[PDB]
């Protein structure tokens, strides 16, 4: 039971090139590092916020 | 989704800018009150007349893996081909990661951080100069053994102990390619602390710091081989490598160079380099 | 039997592959997830919250101290004159180099992105006074005079109500990428304060005052290449 | 509408707190504190609850600004151990579990100037003043009067390194505002209010030997004013515990 | 809302004033610049428009305001000749044409009084 | 044919792999199963049986014979009077150490669970008594009094025809898992035993007879991490 | 033929990752050791009784 | 597991060999493509333009 | 397609000949004026009575892959088995093409040039003859680490930099198949740039020359052993191959030989080998 | 996920081999050589005109 994914490659001038992985071990602490994965937030950071604030109106009024 | 599938992956992209035009509006985006701890939003296009432009920047190398996920060197300890008589003819090391600089910096940067790890450990060994430096000696293999908390410790090169009928070993000969394990994750907690802020004692006192929780056990190291009519002496140099990664709290990067490796003492420094003058070009 | 052959780059540890290996402890029961409040997942994240900038840097006794942050402004000063200068180049410009933002950059090689400057005014509150922010390109050398600096981007930052007023300085490169590390191929030109009009202030009040600047990395933002830093060392193994 | 966002109202318990100047609440890490689920439970033991008698407003020790004064830190929950029913259950309980709301007040006339950082610094491991000495508790923690900066580098022995500009753990000060923090600026606002959640790696621990986070105010800008003006100007900081649970009973002690 | 009518923030090019404190803005005979039609051309030639490079706010030299000082005046567009790109422009060019948004600031504290005329005289000879 | 390279980890024996390897000899013929009675499949079906602690273990004497096993119990003793007390800590507490459950819990590192302590009174049969069995939880040392043991959790036995009364001791831990060896960082709580009436007996009988004490581990409980013991050791091959 | 199965894998906050298997021998013996299979029974030892006993009733009545 | 043998060939490096190997930076962004006018993607592009000879050629 | 996929192909042959006959018409197809900057598009059908052949020639060893992916010496670099005492112990070589000549004026012949590149590394020791050189040694390890630009820098060979924690290195046993890493595209430009007309500083002053955009890092070379009872000396031989290349605009070759690695400096060659005479046989 | 593709063979006097390739790598960059391209197009420098010059009629007329 083999996976496919999809291969890191840049832009192109105005595509998808796929690879194979197959898991060996019977525990998945042996797996490969997951380095594919993209997803942040910074919301928890930058705005800690309880009353949202628009960005646009003046922060105290 | 789940850290420990690898092929499961996601895409996103640096976001774009936007074109925008002149105005005279009543309403103002680059003012703000600093003191509610919020940052600004602000983007270029909120000051400036902006054409629209395209990014397929993508930030991907850091990403928290792929910035820790380097094998670091953590330490390596030196032993000599010997006898039961020699005290240096096998050695010890309490598992720890605080002796070297560069990764330990690395670390404290997250408070609370999850992860598996890879172990490698290049074993080198070099002739000790004798009268009988030109004796022939057959390949060197060597013993790794993991000793878990409250275990059998050796007490000479030779005894009961290093028969390891639960202890996990790795016998290596030379000439091969560099011994490697994968350890899981392996606290009692929910996540490794990075720094505790705390007594070992419920009457205040004991030992501070983040020592009363790191516990993981030693590494002893030996020759297998019986002694050859001169010495040879080995370091093993151990490299660690945490995959799997998940991080929590992010602090402040260290400033002051660290002295001891059992608590965070430092002497104040200058907060950074002076220059010449409060105008420079 | 199945028959194979090696090839080049058998039997090498590299620091930065990536394979399977087996495990030290077969079956082994990992302690359950909890939550945790606050997680990063991305450095990105770090960089984009405000630190505070250090210009007041003059000499070693300011900089062991808290004078390093304040910048001290002064009541019955000729419109035009300038608080302070310095040149762009964050992870190798002493200003920011000790910043949140400088030391996620100084693992990084190369960066990219728009960078914005929050001033806040720490005076009184009957203290009143208007600032000309200037950021020119560069290719010219710093500006010399108001006017020099009025030619470049800038925001005239009025103080009232409201305390702060943040500069957005725009990406504007050659190139997609500059180096972290100093370098005369890439420079991001030089970033000037100016007193538009002066500092007006009532009568039984204290005539000087302090600005702080916080800095941070806009929400557009990259770093590629990563190495080591040059801000740890060691001799020899802690203890 | 009537509104303003200048004029803000907390209620907790029997107590109550206004302000009339104010920017925003800090929440914490985007997390509002609750108690512990069915799924992160450790302890088999029913869990007490003491709802509104342990969850109220206990206003602290205030220390003065004066324009030399370097700042102030305070630990917590090692903090509230003295303050009423809060400190009775954390000494008749091995396990504690809280979130906290802290409100730190401070006013001043228009004719003065400063500004102080209030941040909320979780798991801060100190230093100690001799680098080859070991900090005891007595330098740690004065239970609720403030342990002071320093803002010379040599100290006693059993000293914590407490010069301002390392953060007394020897990191540059301008960098703490990554933990959850807020600015009493004199001009604008008059209050701070950081909402600041439990955050630990264990569910539930013990209230003695753990200290949670340290509430740091460092004066970035120094207080100053004309003459004649007043002189004195204290810093209050009021701190309410939120949802907090107890396991483990047992007799009172510490050991 | 959240709106207040005493701050407004004036982004032309890539020179944005804020001001926190003013009373509207007044548009001269009720009429916003724009560009010449081809019911009013006289000249057949191609005209040149520089946009971004040549709209945005130049900041003049700053007087004092004294007690016993009696007013300023300025001749524009003759003013601007050293100014930029529009100077320029208009030492290059036999004919020019452009609107402008006059933006003159001063500030004082509480207890400070005085009041100056600000005015537009079109063709003072 | 098919290339192919190794990778760091080759040509390494690793004690606790598992690989497939080549018979020794093909196609041997084993011989039929049959059944066998009891059957354990794991270790934790010995831990939940029942070994006898021995308390009494206060000299050397009494530990190389049969009394270590018998606590002492006598009558006309007056009420509130400690009966035994001794920290929990199995596999590191001498009381607990060489029973069934200790055994099991020093092949590992840690252990999770909670443990049931059973009560026997093996006294006469025209004898009564009631005592007090506490669990005082940690981090306030051990009770000195039976009102102190009282506000810890409790269980009053009332002896009857019923022998024997279980104390069942909860898990209360602020870890997942505890260490078996001794750890300041992560401790157990006391149990202590005290007379909550007296023992009162008829004409003639005998004034002092003897109680017992069962351990074992209830129907939650794990260990983890795979440890060799200390309790047997050589210096040369056996002959 | 190859056979697929789930690898060990912690509890995670409110999954499955598969391993591939192929046997190259002709003995069953040559197979890797069986680890998984968490099985178990008690009632041997803990319960080895004829007459059924509840535990909310006395033991002897 | 697997069994498997070496042949003739094995740890020798050929320069004109054509195999896969690890990357040094995982994940490494490559710069996006732009698109520069005059492209070679053949060498005999570059011999069908017209170079002039050096007939005369009778002394240094 | 996409030149980092490799299994797509694409097929073309070489044009064929068609027949011709004899004509007298009054269309001229052999002249032209080369004035124009164009080439004659003259076949030998237009000037000769041809027989139709087909061709099967198909071009496939000047594509600009096959022309340049094959693997050229960069440079070799030479270090000795020393102790902190000796500055020859390790050595540096600072990354640059310009070094061999083969190598560089292929590369030359394109203004820009975009390629992924395969480095392979060829270790070689030698034993120093000494009174000791029967001295008995084992296997030696060698490091080799990347530090790209404004990185920490070795002093010696023992110092805290050699611990590589997000530094790429290679430990490389002797006796074993060439090191082998890939590198994808690495420049702050769209394309590497073989030649800069151009200032490094906007006064027209500084650095002329291609110079001004090379920076690259650098290669630090060391043993890990610890010293035998006499030196061994290695020469690592390093190994470049561009893969994946897409090259634009085409230059002449070079015809004078180089004389310097930093810039373009050459003096003046005969154009030609002379010939006897204008007419030879 | 296997890739086919067809091999270089000669001409035959009066046809088709497959080989398979398979990616084990998520990087782009590690993957083998594009050697198989043949695709050119001289037009760009041997004619970069601007009025398209027929070769049967003369070149200035
Ligand atoms: C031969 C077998 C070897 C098995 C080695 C087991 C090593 C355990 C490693 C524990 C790593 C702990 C990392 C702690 C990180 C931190 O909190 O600083
Ligand atoms: C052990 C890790 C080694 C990593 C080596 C990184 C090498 C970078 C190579 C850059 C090649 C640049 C080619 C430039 C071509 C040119 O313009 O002349």
């Amino acid at each position: 039971g083999a996976q496919v994914s999809t291969q890191k490659t840049g832009a192109h001038e105005t595509s998808i090139i796929h690879y194979t992985n197959i898991n060996y071990y019977k525990d998945a602490a042996s797996n490969s590092a997951n380095r594919q994965d993209f997803t942040q937030d910074p919301g928890k950071f930058t705005e800690p916020m309880k009353d949202v604030m628009i960005k646009t109106l003046p922060a105290l009024n | 989704g789940d850290v420990q599938n690898a092929v499961e992956g996601a895409m996103v992209r640096v976001a774009d800018t936007v074109q925008t035009s002149a105005t005279n509006s009543e309403r103002v985006p680059n003012l703000t009150a600093v003191e509610t701890g919020h940052t600004s939003q602000a983007v270029p296009g909120d000051t400036m007349q902006t054409r629209h432009v395209i990014n397929n920047h993508v930030r991907s190398e850091s990403t928290i893996e792929n910035f820790l996920a380097r094998s670091a060197c953590v330490f390596y300890l030196e032993y000599k081909t010997g006898t039961k008589e020699d005290s240096n003819s096998f050695n010890n090391w309490v598992i720890t990661t605080r002796r070297v600089a560069q990764l330990r910096r690395k670390l404290e940067m997250f408070t609370y951080l999850r992860f598996d790890m890879e172990i490698t450990v290049v074993i080198t060994s070099s002739q000790d100069q004798s009268t009988s430096q030109n004796q022939n000696a057959p390949v060197l293999t060597h013993q790794i053994m993991y000793v878990p908390p409250g275990g059998p410790i050796p007490v000479s090169v030779d005894d009961y102990s290093w028969q390891t009928s639960t202890n996990p070993s790795i016998f290596w000969t030379e000439g091969n390619a560099p011994a490697r394990m994968s350890i899981p994750f392996i606290s009692i907690g929910n996540a490794y602390s990075n720094f505790y802020d705390g007594w070992s004692h419920f009457s205040q006192a004991g030992v501070y710091g983040f020592t009363t929780l790191n516990n993981m056990g030693q590494l002893f190291f030996r020759h297998v081989n019986k002694p050859n009519p001169a010495a040879i002496t080995s370091v093993a140099r151990i490299y660690f490598k945490p995959k799997h990664v998940r991080a929590w709290v992010p602090r402040p990067p260290r400033l002051c160079p660290y002295i001891n490796s059992t608590n965070v003492n430092f002497e104040p420094k200058p907060v950074t380099e002076v220059r010449t003058n409060i105008i420079t070009t | 039997g199945l028959p194979t052959m090696n090839t080049p780059g058998s039997n090498q540890f590299l620091t930065s592959d990536d394979f399977q290996s087996p495990s030290a402890m077969p079956q082994f029961d990992v302690t359950p997830e909890m939550h945790i409040p606050g997680e990063v997942r991305n450095l990105m994240e770090i960089a984009e919250v405000d630190s505070v900038m250090p210009i007041n840097n003059d000499s070693a006794a300011k900089v062991s101290s808290m004078e390093a942050y304040r910048v001290e402004l002064s009541t019955n000063t000729n419109a035009g004159t300038q608080v302070f200068g310095f040149q762009l180049n964050p992870g190798a410009e002493s200003v920011m180099n000790r910043t949140l933002m400088g030391e996620i950059l100084n693992y990084y090689a190369h960066w990219s992105g728009s960078i914005k400057i929050t001033f806040v005014f720490c005076g009184s509150a009957m203290t009143t006074g208007k600032f000309l922010l200037s950021y020119a390109p560069p290719g010219a050398g710093a500006p010399k005079t108001r006017k020099d600096a009025m030619l470049g981007t800038h925001v005239v930052w009025d103080v009232g109500l409201q305390s702060s007023c943040v500069l957005c300085i725009p990406w504007i490169s050659q190139t997609h990428y500059r180096f972290v590390e100093k370098d005369p191929y890439t420079n991001a030109g030089f970033v000037t304060c100016w007193y538009q009009t002066s500092v007006v202030s009532p009568a039984s009040n204290q005539p000087k005052c302090y600005m702080m600047c916080m800095v941070s990395a806009c929400n557009d933002f990259s770093v590629r290449m990563l190495r080591d830093t040059k801000f740890i060392e060691q001799t020899s193994f802690y203890q | 509408c009537g509104y303003s966002d200048r004029v803000r109202s907390i209620t907790l318990g029997n107590s109550t707190i206004t302000t009339q100047e104010c920017a925003n609440v800090v929440v914490g890490y985007g997390e509002w504190p609750e108690y512990l689920s069915d799924n992160e439970a450790t302890a088999e033991d029913q869990p007490t609850q003491p709802d509104v008698a342990t969850c109220r407003f206990y206003t602290l020790d205030s220390v003065q600004w004066e324009n030399g004064s370097p700042g102030w830190w305070w630990k917590f929950p090692d903090a509230l151990r003295d303050m009423g029913l809060f400190g009775q259950n954390m000494y008749y309980h091995y396990l504690g579990r809280a979130g906290y709301t802290i409100h730190v007040q401070c006013n001043a006339s228009k004719f003065h100037q400063g500004c102080i950082l209030v941040v909320c610094v979780p798991e801060a491991e100190m230093g100690s003043a001799q680098t080859s000495g070991v900090v005891n508790y007595e330098h740690i923690s004065k239970g609720e009067i403030a342990s002071r900066f320093t803002t010379t580098t040599t100290a006693e022995d059993h000293g914590v390194q407490a010069a301002v500009w390392n953060a007394g753990m020897g990191v540059g000060v301008g960098n703490l505002t990554i933990f959850p923090h807020q600015w009493i600026n004199l001009r604008t606002n008059n209050s701070a209010t950081i909402v600041m959640p439990y955050v630990n790696s264990v569910p539930m621990d013990n209230m003695y030997r753990h200290h949670n986070f340290t509430l740091m105010i460092i004066p970035f800008v120094p207080l100053d004013f004309s003459a004649g003006a007043s002189t004195y100007v204290p810093i209050t900081v009021t701190v309410a515990p939120m949802c907090a649970e107890y396991n483990g009973l047992r007799l009172a002690g510490h050991q």
